[PDB]
RNA sequence: AGCGCCGUGGCGCAGUGGAAGCGCGCAGGGCUCAUAACCCUGAUGUCCUCGGAUCGAAACCGAGCGGCGCUACCA
């Protein structure tokens, strides 16, 4: 009754590299297909690498040298570890802060972790 | 245009509230279902036993809404050693004309005597069938002395395993046996992930469950499908919780005692010292009926070594300052639950694992600490908890002379050295104290493989006593 | 109007370490006015100025700011500072600008007052900053026993008592310390009544609280009491301290448990 | 929960009581036929918020926020 779907809204990473530079346009559409706030997003993308560039328009303007397959692989990461749940499958949890730090909580099961890095 | 405080309120006070209770009731009339006693306490206490990172503290919440919290920064995420308590409120619908298997609900401690029925289409009121306690007993195979003591201290069991992973979890059964070796037989089957698994696997899952429960001492357990975190199912676990399991023989006529479980130093830091409070044990009572104001002595205490290298053992006498139960501060306190009895002690005492599994006894009873102990044993064929990859699960040995054991002996965590192996019986020296009350049913443990591993039961038979130093 | 160099005579004296601001590398080396002194341009050499032999001598100089410096040799006939950079102690040169400090921020006062009561600066200094000097070797400890002691302008001369209370006020203002004393205490008890024992504790403690310092057992843990306390001179702090270890020890030996002391008072 | 640390220019340190710093980075220029090395010029700041003595604070202090380490679970 509840799921009759029972992820599969990973939009595909197009991006752009041009030499020095690299353009990702889909990151608000990551953001908004994985119920994520962007900044936390970037800024878990610059803790994976440190590489150092600035955020455009919509986009991620980063001047470094990756392939699509590379930072695809680190998005791979993060929806594996934080946008769904490894035990069971869900999505809809989104970031909270329960006594500084990240504490998630979900809200088709209503989780308590502390996933925090 | 009411605010959501105003609507519960409201609710609150139309529920009854909670009424104080009475300062001396006649003790003899009293029952645990009564309603000065059941509104403000809980007088059964189930703990949960499952696999480790399966999910025992969200089952609870689930069912009451009492936060463990968990704690310790490192130990937040990976397992905690104290226990994890929790109130829950049983109440069901007056209104037949509800379902019976929706008509129960479990809420927090601080809900009314008679709150509405959430149910859309029924104005009946709920009536509290009974107030139950939680306790969170650590799943993990390193930490044992925890588990059996909060094992002493509870009378209903809650099993839980996973679906989707292989059915033999070796830690869960020997959680069981662990329960059987206590005298309980009430034990209710959880299945934590239902969900996440197909019809006929679920069925699998269930035909395995039943193939494990034949041999043992348990035989009729009820088995029920729940989740903990998609928070369903949890009327008629109330359901069977009420049904199977009664209230085990607990009046007034046994002497009063205690058994400190955990320790709780009372120190607001920031705030300042002139307006302080009392140190607190966390201690549960099977036997003993205790008033607001009482001197207490907590009987092993103070363990100190002379220069001669021989063990001192000092009672820590003390008056109750409070007796904090469920949610407010009660006359009296009710056997077989949970409380924590804030005494004058110094913190110090409170602050860390120290009033870990410790008796105490108010003052007019004289418990005996030992310092060599006879114990009448009786061992299984194999050891819990070791997934061989298909060899012939560990055979418990013959014991050896002089050998280091944990031997959990009620609550308290003592690591014993035996002195002479017959065929039933055995003696052992403690270096940390140990008193004798009654029986105080003991479980075994040896070190074969690094952690400590369950061998099996025993009761005291004989010891040798210590005269306390007054 | 800046002027009124801190130290007694009109030109520098010989053989003498002090610190200038570079304002020009022209043909051979650094014309430099000085602010440990007036205002007199002094000269360093490019062959007084690098210990080691440079490519571009800027990245040394830094025109603009402030730099160590040495005089030697006085033209005490119409006025010019033979000084070099490199004649300094490695280690005095933070004694150069140790000094600079004291005297820079003697100056400010003495400009504030001199801006506020419109008397030139050289007339604040010569009948305030002087004496000052003479009697405690600086202005600047001079100041701080003049904010604890009052005797410090007994015997000098002011321009006006306007100057006066106007500059006690800026040193009581400006110059105001009191170094924060702590010690950590342990409760060791095991006895019966410790929390009321506890209680007395602190109150006798506090009770020793004088106006100008006030000790506060503020408690972070069980075991762990914390002891603040304001030295105002940095020496009755810990005999106050003292008084309290001394205080918990008592309520301590008789009720029956045991306390330890892990940090001394320190400052 | 309290205490020890902190509040970027992209960074790390810093003087923090005259009001924008140094090196590493980046844009640009210079030397060279040419490249690297070397040499010069730079635009980046609410030096986190709110108030206060102060001509004036980024600095000196405090009625709030955020991020760091311990006291350790502090009913
Ligand atoms: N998919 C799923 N996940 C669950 C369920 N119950 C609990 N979990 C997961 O378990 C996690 C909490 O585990 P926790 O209760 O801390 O495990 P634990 O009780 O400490 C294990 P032990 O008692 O041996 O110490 C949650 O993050 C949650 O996602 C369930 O029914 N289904
Ligand atoms: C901490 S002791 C456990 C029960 C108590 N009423 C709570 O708190
Ligand atoms: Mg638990």
């Amino acid at each position: 009754t509840n799921n009759p779907e029972l992820k599969f809204r990973i939009p595909p990473p197009v991006c752009l590299r041009d030499g020095k530079k690299t353009i990702f346009s889909n990151i608000q559409d990551i953001a908004e297909k994985l119920h994520r706030s962007p900044e936390h997003l970037i800024q878990y993308l610059f803790a994976e690498l440190g590489t150092s560039g600035s955020v455009d328009g919509k986009r991620l303007v980063i001047k470094g040298k990756f392939q699509s397959k590379q930072m695809e692989n680190v998005l791979r990461r993060y929806i594996l570890e934080y946008v769904t749940c490894k035990t069971c499958k869900s999505i809809n949890t989104e970031l909270k802060r329960e006594n500084r730090l990240f504490f998630m909580v979900c809200k088709s099961c209503g989780s308590t972790r502390s996933v925090s890095s | 245009g009411e605010t959501e405080e105003e609507k519960r309120k409201r609710e609150f006070e139309e529920g009854g509230g909670l009424p104080e209770q009475p300062l001396n009731p006649d003790f003899s009339k009293l029952n645990p279902l009564s309603a000065e006693i059941i509104n403000r306490q809980a007088t059964i206490n189930i703990g949960t036993i499952g696999h480790v990172a399966h999910g025992k503290s969200t089952v609870v919440r689930a069912i009451s809404g009492v936060q463990t919290v968990r704690f310790k920064d490192e130990l937040e995420r990976n397992i905690t050693i104290k226990l994890g308590y929790a109130n829950a409120k049983i109440y069901k619908c007056q209104e037949p004309t509800c379902p019976e298997p929706d008509c129960y609900r479990s809420f927090k401690s601080d809900k009314e005597i008679s709150p509405k029925c959430q149910r859309p289409g029924c104005p009946g009121r709920y009536k509290l069938v009974r107030h139950v306690s939680f306790v969170d007993c650590p799943g993990h195979d390193i930490l044992m002395s925890t588990m059996l003591s909060g094992a002493a201290v509870m009378d209903a069991a809650l099993l839980l395993i996973a679906g989707n992973e292989s059915c033999p979890q070796p830690q869960t059964s020997e959680h069981l046996a662990a329960i059987e070796i206590m005298k309980l037989k009430h034990v209710i089957i959880l299945q934590n992930k239902v969900d996440l698994m197909r019809e006929e696997s679920a069925l699998e899952h269930q035909k395995s469950i039943l193939k494990f429960i034949r041999g043992t001492i348990a035989d009729g357990a009820p088995i029920v499908p729940i989740s903990a975190q998609l928070k369903y199912n949890i009327d008629a676990v109330n359901e069977f919780i009420v049904k199977t399991i009664p209230v085990p023989p607990r009046d007034f006529m046994i002497s009063p005692r205690l058994i400190v479980i955990r320790s709780f130093d009372v120190n607001k830091p920031g705030a300042e010292i002139e307006d302080l409070k009392g140190g607190v044990a966390g201690g549960s009572i099977l036997n003993g009926v205790f008033k607001l104001g009482d001197e207490i002595e907590i009987r092993p205490g103070i363990v100190t070594k002379d220069d001669k290298g021989k063990i001192q053992c000092k009672p820590i006498f003390s008056n109750i300052v409070s007796l904090f139960a469920e949610q407010n501060d009660l006359k009296f306190a009710v056997p077989g639950g949970l409380i924590g009895v804030g005494t004058k002690v110094d913190p110090t005492l409170c602050r860390a694992d120290r009033l870990v599994g410790q008796v105490v006894g108010a003052k007019g009873h004289l418990p005996n600490i030992y310092t060599d102990i006879e114990i009448n044993y009786f061992l299984l064929r194999r050891l819990l908890g070791v997934k061989t990859d298909g060899q012939k699960q560990a055979k418990v040995r013959k014991l050896e002379p002089n050998e280091v054991l944990m031997v959990n002996i009620g609550s308290t965590a003592t690591g014993a050295r035996v002195v002479a192996v017959k065929a039933d019986m055995a003696r052992l020296q403690l270096t940390s104290p140990a008193c004798t009350e009654i029986n105080e049913k003991i479980a075994l443990s040896r070190r074969i493989e690094k952690h400590w591993r369950l061998i099996g039961w025993a009761t005291i038979k004989k010891g040798t006593t210590l005269e306390p130093i007054a | 109007t800046s002027h009124c160099r801190f130290y007694e005579n009109k030109y520098p004296e010989i053989d003498d370490i002090v610190m200038v601001n570079v304002q020009q590398i022209a043909e051979m080396g650094a014309y430099v006015k000085l602010l440990e002194y007036d205002n007199i341009e002094g000269m360093i050499l490019l062959s007084e100025l690098s210990r080691r032999r440079i490519r571009s001598i800027q990245k040394l100089i830094r025109v603009g700011k402030n730099d160590v410096a040495v005089v030697l040799r006085v033209d005490k006939e119409k006025g010019y500072i033979d000084l070099s950079k490199r004649r300094v102690s490695s280690e005095d040169i933070i004694k150069c600008e140790e000094k600079y400090q004291k005297s820079k921020t003697v100056h400010s006062i003495l400009r504030y007052c001199a801006e506020k009561f419109q008397i030139p600066l050289e007339e604040l200094y010569k009948t305030i900053a002087w004496p000052l000097s003479r009697k405690f070797g600086h202005a600047y400890e001079a100041f701080k026993l003049s904010i604890i002691d009052e005797t410090v302008w007994e015997g000098i001369e002011p321009p006006s008592k306007d100057v006066l209370d106007e500059l006690k006020n800026y040193i009581s203002k400006r110059l105001t310390p009191a170094v924060k004393i702590r010690a950590d205490v342990e409760v060791s008890c095991f006895s019966y009544e410790g929390i009321d024992a506890i209680k007395d504790a602190l109150k006798s403690a506090e009770d020793m609280s004088t106006e100008q310092m006030q000790v506060k057992v503020k408690l972070v843990a069980a075991p762990l009491y914390v002891l603040t306390t304001q030295a105002l001179d940095k020496q009755k702090g810990i005999e106050q301290l003292e008084s309290a270890i001394e205080k918990i020890t008592e309520v301590i030996t008789k009720y029956g448990g045991v306390c330890n002391i892990t940090m001394p008072p320190k400052a």
